[PDB]
């Protein structure tokens, strides 16, 4: 390991300076313990005032033991140097493994270490924070899987040789392992990979089924008796979907409402209007034409709250072109809240996005900024973090993707 | 004085040191600058240097009206020097301090000059004291006053110096702020004075002098706009100016002082004045004072008539927050442990939109308090709130945006936070259906708002100097005016729909406010939307 891989920053750009967020006494305590132990193990070192740079750190539970999560998004943006299989999403079972600890076996380029600087905050500004930098490859930094890549290849080579049909994709601190095998067989192979990693000194202290993932077809209401309000809703929704699906026609449906009627008035469906509605139900079954993924463009995820623990989401690049749509639900048990469900949903969407396109989407979050910034670390189990912003967009959106 | 290790310092990459010339100023201060520079040379603070540094920084000398001070202008060097870890900006909030039996204040004199400067960097600190014919060249061996790196490097140095003493004295708590140290303890007065003496001598071993007498500062303490008493804290007296005419600058300073008052004096309202400050135009012009702003200011004066104090913090006692409504758009809160003894107070005036309602603002206030509490006490408090579980639950359930509501208890202290109205989720049977629309010519700004109903009623009201959005609100308002207690309204406007579905009880626009009064007067109101320019009951007009 003595040979260090020299790391550079994109030309004409300095290191990250980012505000450390205030933390509760508990989280600060946890971070102090963790960083004390890490400092004893040589992984990090205390730094002086001559280091201007800073990166945010948080405490999360991921077991009871506290874990330290570093937010490297800025450093990741500012530092790049140097593949995603398309078959991973087709696999029956995909299991995620945390290989991050391995990064602590590899020393970090000395000249670059100052860019990893971070601060454990103090309560009430009693002291300036405790400042550290990394002596080794930090988890969450995009340089870490890049530098460790050859070692990872070396360690994984025998397993891949043994299991040619099993897919292994690396993203950040995670290994994604797909298989078409039966569940028991799959988990057995997963465990084999785990022990193989362990006996070679790679510590690994969540399984999906991408085969079931799909773009949601737009669903039209089904009623025994239709009011004017109902048909209005129907026509509005079909008009909305008409942009995406060209063939949809509202004429025969709107014909029933043609003028000056009370909202609650019951309107029977004529066979022409029912024909139109049925046809529209049929065109809504087929997927949209001309929607393709562009790797050079940002992925964007919009979420909206449907109530009763239901949340809907869309992943798109350009407006009205949906690469994916979905609906996430949670059994309440009276323990749950909005922030928990939103955080979970964001993590799920991000995982799906990683599996399918090998990258994280930019999130538009239906929450107040400060509320999210306050409570997001509570439920966050993920080693990575997505970009996000905060918007409302209520007015027509809930009902249509519902 | 080596024993303090030096922080390595570099110029910004690609930059050299300042060559800026000394500006005479051939005035008698020359000899002053000599004397001082000799003394500092005796103490090893500076040094005479060989003919080739080569570099220079302007040096000046003055006495503000007996002593003489040397002032060096480091601006150019400061621009050419690397950034350092940002020195403490935020200060500890008095309400977060834990009460100690004894508190001592130690000012270390010539703080910066007691800390050595990195050797390789000393050449860039060069300055010149002018000869009368044309001079003597000097450089700094220690942290110069005014230089960019001095505060952070001194801070670090002081921390490292303080470590070994604090290691053997865990019972005493030391705050470090700039040069000052503030030392609390619960020890008996005599042994507290003893520990202070020990600390003083320890600091003296590193070349840091502390007040030699019985320490220069006595209770109470005037610190950063605060008064710190042994048993209590408050803010230094706030004097609000009385003027006939106000500039934007004056208003900025006024809202500043009032903001400062709000952390302790409960009831302070800053909103209408900042509304006056909505004009951003450069700060000279006379800003017209609104009646609401005058009233606000007057009320603030009535509040500032009475003396007020906060208490200090006990970690064993619960942290409690309480919130009251201050009237339109404005809220106030108290954070306390003992029920009538306030740790501190505050306010929330923010709309963050053209329209909102009471519950939203309350929730936002709770959020602000939560953040502040985490900052100051490292924990979130318990909330006593003037809202009922039914109200808040209904709101946050029907609210499209994710929200976090803490554990709280309902206190009954009118005005209670309530939903002034609730729109129907279903069309209303037996109620007249109003198909509304409004429009405006974008060039002439002329417009009209009208309705057609299922009873056969039709109406059009003319409008001047308006826009399509405002007319679409106008139409809804019109339908509210001409209908019964129960009404179904149908609109093609996404704008208006968005404004009404949000169910605001307050607004910037008087139109929306009128609409709100109407909605409150009503019993059942259902709002429905349809896509414009399709075959529909409401039709269209121009
Ligand atoms: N000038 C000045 C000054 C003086 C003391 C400071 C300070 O004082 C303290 C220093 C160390 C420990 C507790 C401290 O204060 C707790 C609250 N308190 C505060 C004042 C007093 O008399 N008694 C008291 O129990 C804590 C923080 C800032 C201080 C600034
Ligand atoms: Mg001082
Ligand atoms: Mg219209």
């Amino acid at each position: 390991p003595i040979e260090t891989v020299p790391v550079k920053l994109k030309p004409g750009m300095d290191g990250p300076k980012v505000k450390q967020w205030p933390l509760t006494e508990e989280k600060i305590k946890a971070l102090v313990e963790i960083c004390t132990e890490m400092e004893k193990e040589g992984k990090i070192s205390k730094i002086g005032p001559e280091n201007p740079y800073n990166t945010p750190v948080f405490a999360i539970k991921k077991s009871t033991k506290w874990r330290k999560l570093v937010d490297f998004r800025e450093l990741n943006k500012r530092t790049q140097d140097f593949p995603h299989p398309a078959g991973l999403k087709k696999k029956k079972s995909v299991t995620v493994l945390d290989v991050g600890d391995a990064y602590f076996s590899v020393p970090l380029d000395e000249d670059f270490r100052k860019y990893t600087a971070f601060t454990i905050p103090s309560i009430n500004n009693e002291t300036p924070g405790i400042r550290y930098q990394y002596n080794v490859l930090p988890q969450g930094w995009k340089g870490s899987p890049a530098i460790f890549q050859s070692s990872m290849t070396k360690i994984l080579e025998p397993f891949k040789k043994q299991n040619p049909d099993i897919v292994i994709y690396q993203y950040m601190d995670d290994l994604y392992v797909g298989s078409d095998l039966e569940i028991g067989q799959h988990r057995t192979k997963i465990e084999e990979l785990r022990q193989h990693l362990l006996r070679w000194g790679l510590t690994t202290p969540y399984e999906l089924h991408p085969d079931k993932w799909t773009v949601q077809p737009i669903v039209l209401p089904e009623k025994d008796s239709w009011t004017v309000n109902d048909i209005q809703k129907l026509v509005g929704k079909l008009n909305w979907a008409s942009q995406i699906y060209p063939g949809i026609k509202v004429r025969q449906l709107s014909k029933l409402l043609r003028g000056t009627k009370a909202l609650t008035e019951v309107i029977p469906l004529t066979e022409e209007a029912e024909l139109e509605l049925a046809e529209n139900r049929e065109i809504l079954k087929e997927p949209v034409h001309g929607v393709y993924y562009d790797p050079s463009k940002d992925l964007i995820a919009e979420i909206q709250k449907q109530g009763q623990g239901q949340w809907t989401y869309q992943i798109y690049q350009e407006p009205f072109k949906n690469l994916k749509t979905g609906k996430y639900a949670r059994m309440r048990g009276a323990h749950t809240n909005d922030v928990k469900q939103l955080t979970e949903a964001v993590q799920k969407i991000t995982t799906e996005s990683i599996v399918i396109w090998g990258k994280t989407p930019k999130f538009k979050l239906p929450i107040q900024k400060e509320t999210w910034e306050t409570w997001w670390t509570e439920y966050w189990q993920a080693t990575w973090i997505p970009e996000w912003e905060f918007v409302n967009t209520p007015p027509l959106v809930k009902l249509w993707y519902q | 004085i080596s024993p303090i290790e030096t922080v390595p310092v570099k110029l910004k990459p690609g930059m050299d040191g300042p060559k800026v010339k000394q500006w005479p100023l051939t005035e008698e201060k020359i000899k002053a600058l000599v004397e001082i520079c000799t003394e500092m040379e005796k103490e090893g603070k500076i040094s005479k240097i060989g003919p080739e540094n080569p570099y220079n920084t302007p040096v000046f000398a003055i006495k503000k009206k007996t002593k003489w001070r040397k002032l060096v202008d480091f601006r150019e060097l400061n621009k050419r020097t690397q950034d350092f870890w940002e020195v403490q900006l935020g200060i500890p909030h008095p309400a977060g301090l834990k009460k100690k039996k004894s508190v001592t204040v130690l000012d270390v004199g010539d703080a910066y000059f007691s800390v050595p400067l990195d050797e390789d960097f000393r050449k860039y600190t060069a300055f010149t004291i002018p000869s009368i014919n044309n001079g003597i060249r000097y450089q700094y061996n220690v942290l110069p006053q005014g230089w960019k790196g001095s505060p952070a490097i001194f801070q670090s140095s002081m921390t490292k110096i303080l470590e070994p003493f604090a290691a053997q004295n865990p019972d005493i708590v030391i705050y470090q702020y700039m040069d000052d140290l503030y030392v609390g303890s619960d020890l008996e007065i005599g042994q507290h004075r003893t520990k202070i003496e020990e600390l003083r001598q320890h600091l003296l071993r590193w070349g840091l002098t502390t007040p030699d007498k019985k320490h220069q500062k006595e209770p109470p303490f005037l610190w950063m706009g605060y008064e710190l008493h042994p048993d209590k804290w408050t803010v230094q007296p706030i004097v609000l100016p009385e003027k006939d005419s106000w500039t934007v600058n004056d208003i900025q300073k006024l809202v500043g002082k009032l903001n400062w008052a709000s952390q302790i004096y409960p009831g302070i309202k800053v909103r209408q004045l900042s509304k006056l400050l909505r004009g951003t135009k450069a700060l000279t012009e006379v800003i017209p004072l609104t009646e609401e702003a005058e009233l606000e200011l007057a009320e603030n004066r009535e509040i500032l008539k009475e003396p007020v104090h906060g208490v200090y913090y006990d970690p064993s006692k619960d942290l409690i927050a309480e919130i009251q409504k201050q009237g339109q758009g404005q809220w106030t809160y108290q954070i306390y442990q003992e029920p009538f003894k306030n740790l501190k107070t505050g306010k929330y005036a923010r709309m963050r939109g053209a329209h909102t309602n009471d519950v939203k603002q309350l929730t936002e206030a709770v959020q602000k308090i939560t953040t502040e509490s985490i900052v100051i006490w490292g924990k979130t408090p318990k909330f006593k709130l003037p809202i009922q579980k039914e109200t808040w639950e209904t709101w946050w359930t029907e609210y499209w945006q994710a929200t976090w509501i803490p554990e709280w208890e309902f206190v009954n202290t009118p005005p209670l936070v309530k939903l002034w109205y609730q729109l129907e989720k279903e069309p209303i049977v037996g109620a007249e259906t109003f198909y509304v629309d409004g429009a405006a010519n974008r060039e002439t700004k002329l417009g009209k708002a009208g309705y057609v109903t299922n009873k056969g009623r039709q109406k059009v009201v003319p409008l001047t100097n308006t826009t399509n959005q405002k007319t679409e609100l106008q139409a809804i308002y019109l339908a509210l005016q001409d209908s019964g207690l129960e009404v179904n309204i149908v609109t093609d406007s996404q704008y208006a729909l968005g404004i009404i579905q949000a169910q605001p009880d307050k607004s910037e626009s008087e139109l929306v406010n009128q609409i709100i009064e109407q909605l409150i007067k009503k019993e059942k109101v259902y709002l429905a939307w349809v896509p414009a320019h399709k075959g529909i009951g409401g039709n269209e007009q121009v």
